[PDB]
RNA sequence: ACCACGAUCAAAAGGGACAAGCAUCAAGCACGCAGCAAUGCAGCUCAAAACGCUUAGCCUAGCCACACCCCCACGGGAAACAGCAGU
């Protein structure tokens, strides 16, 4: 009733930065095999309005619905950054990481 | 024999190629070619 | 879930742990470190799974 | 093959039959031309 | 309701990794203490035959 | 730049005393009178202590990176002289792919040092292309054509409005 | 309802989903974005199959498409049973 957007929330990783105030995103979703009944990445592309420009390539964020598109193929705008590139914090602990290793202990604080 | 085959084939090719080339700016909208272009023969040494 | 979006991340944080975002914009945190898949299942089951009463209903 | 190539795959694509002398139809209507004998 | 007690629940995790850790920085205190000790060994007799 | 000749070897650096020699042991001991593979040494050392954050550490990814980096410029330095060498034109692309690959995975864990290694080392990061296929004489004539046509049609549109 | 409050039904428009074979159809050639606009950027799709050729009414309480042909029907060809019976 708010949007006429089907896609309301989604997860991606960000896979372009050449639009101006633009971010191309990559959208996997699991659908599952007829016939090996197995459950498979499909991807799918969405442009999600970045107007601070501060996506980078390869981090994961958020996207919302647009209450209408703005463009012929931007429906979507940047809610946030879940994961950003490289600069990602533990959320459990609230601490920075590199991978599976704390930059900053825990128990530091 | 062969070689008259194979070249009058490598004639139709590059016709071909060029008639692709000007249907694409015919469809732009362009009267002409680019200007300055030259269909290079591409399928010849 | 036919409908809702699952994705999977490996080794980019020190723990495991799950994330569900709501229509609302609420985001749901569960931290999965130390437990089993069975508590893990249990436990999404209470905080965002419909009770078997409105699945009888339904 | 692995699970993965046959989700690359996909279901086997059985060729299209082939059609027969009838063109896959019961009978067929002819004018004889010439009669002779085959060995 | 639910999402309160989840969030009690993860504090809950969260207190029995502080204690983990704790155990853990103890425990890897000593053995860094042991390695170090061989390491400062070794480099005083690499330094020697270097001299 | 290489370290100058004068330098002594990595193994001959903190020895006591070692500045209370004479010029000819000094000399001994430069890598004036050693191979290669110390000066290559010296360098990794000067990049380490440039970039990462605990010198000592030759284990973490960065350290690897610096590595590899001074490896790769020794395979270029031999290739300037040695150029129908493929054994070793062979070892500088795997490195190059090597490196890049670690790069890679530096940029997704840790941007910080991935920027301070970028700098240091002189690296530019690339990211790969999206397609792998031959680029044969006929599609780069078409695409020429296709990026001239366009400009053409942005010139006549403009010039309609 | 018919004083409308609104229910039911359902177009146009926006978002999503949606047949088969051929990759010896592998590149499409303007197919994107930002700005109130002027205009600026050079982008967009694609081997997870774009673009293209060929085949077929479909997912059947039924649905879609067509109504002699030129997709359309101002106009033209020309004079219409793919309504029932019938030739
Ligand atoms: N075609 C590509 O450019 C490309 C790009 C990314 C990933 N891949 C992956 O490579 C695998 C092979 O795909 P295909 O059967 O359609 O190619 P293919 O063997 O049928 O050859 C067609 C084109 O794909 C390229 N190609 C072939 N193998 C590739 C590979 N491993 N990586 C990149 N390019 C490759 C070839 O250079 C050729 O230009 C697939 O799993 C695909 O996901 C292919
Ligand atoms: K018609
Ligand atoms: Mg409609
Ligand atoms: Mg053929
Ligand atoms: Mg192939
Ligand atoms: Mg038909
Ligand atoms: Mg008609
Ligand atoms: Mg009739
Ligand atoms: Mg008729």
């Amino acid at each position: 009733v708010r949007s006429s957007v089907h896609a309301r929330w989604i997860v991606g990783k960000v896979i372009g930065t050449k639009m101006q105030k633009t971010a191309k995103v990559r959208v996997t979703r699991l659908v599952l095999d007829p016939y090996l009944l197995k459950y498979f990445n499909k991807r799918k592309t969405y442009f999600a309005h970045d107007a601070l420009q501060q996506c980078t390539v390869g981090d994961i964020v958020l996207l919302r619905a647009l209450p209408v598109p703005r463009a012929k193929h931007v429906k979507h705008e940047l809610a946030e950054i879940v994961f950003k590139v490289g600069k990602v914090i533990d959320p459990v602990t609230g601490k920075p990481c590199a991978g599976t290793t704390y930059l900053e202990s825990p128990l530091s604080s | 024999l062969r070689r008259k085959v194979q070249e009058g084939r490598l004639r139709r090719k590059q016709i071909k190629f060029e008639k692709d080339l000007r249907r694409i700016w015919l469809k732009a909208g362009l009267k002409e070619a680019p200007e300055g272009w030259q269909t290079p023969k591409i399928y010849l040494r | 879930n036919p409908w809702v979006q699952i994705m999977m991340f490996k080794n980019m944080t020190p723990s495991p742990f799950l994330r569900f975002y709501l229509d609302s914009g609420e985001q749901v945190l569960v931290d999965v470190e130390t437990k089993s898949n069975k508590e893990i299942m249990e436990h999404i089951r209470k905080i965002l799974g419909k009770n078997e009463e409105t699945l009888r209903e339904e | 093959a692995t699970l993965n190539q046959m989700h690359r795959l996909g279901p086997p694509k059985r060729p299209p039959r082939k059609l027969g002398p009838t063109e896959g139809r019961p009978q067929l209507k002819g004018v004889v031309l010439c009669t002779f004998t085959r060995k | 309701e639910l999402m309160a007690w989840n969030q009690a629940e993860n504090r809950r995790l969260h207190e029995l990794r502080i204690a983990r850790l704790r155990q853990e920085e103890r425990e890897q205190e000593q053995r860094q203490a042991l390695e170090q000790a061989r390491k400062a060994e070794e480099v005083q007799a690499w330094a020697q035959r270097k001299e | 730049d290489d370290p100058p000749p004068s330098t002594l070897l990595k193994d001959y650096q903190n020895v006591p005393g070692i500045e209370k020699v004479d010029d000819v042991v000094k000399r001994l001991l430069s890598l004036e009178m050693a191979n290669k593979k110390e000066m290559l040494k010296i360098k990794q050392e000067q990049f380490m202590k440039k970039i990462v954050a605990n010198p000592e550490d030759t284990r973490s990814l960065e350290a690897r990176i610096i590595a590899l980096s001074v490896k790769i410029r020794s395979y270029e330095e031999h290739l300037e002289k040695h150029r129908k060498d493929k054994a070793h034109k062979r070892y500088l692309l795997m490195s190059i792919d090597q490196r890049k690959k670690m790069l890679k995975n530096l940029r997704n864990t840790n941007y910080d040092v991935f920027e301070k290694i970028c700098w240091g080392l002189g690296i530019e990061y690339t990211f790969p292309p999206l397609y792998y296929r031959r680029a044969h004489r006929r599609f780069v004539t078409k695409k020429a054509l296709c990026i001239r046509v366009f400009q053409e049609t942005q010139k006549l549109k403009k010039r309609r409005r």
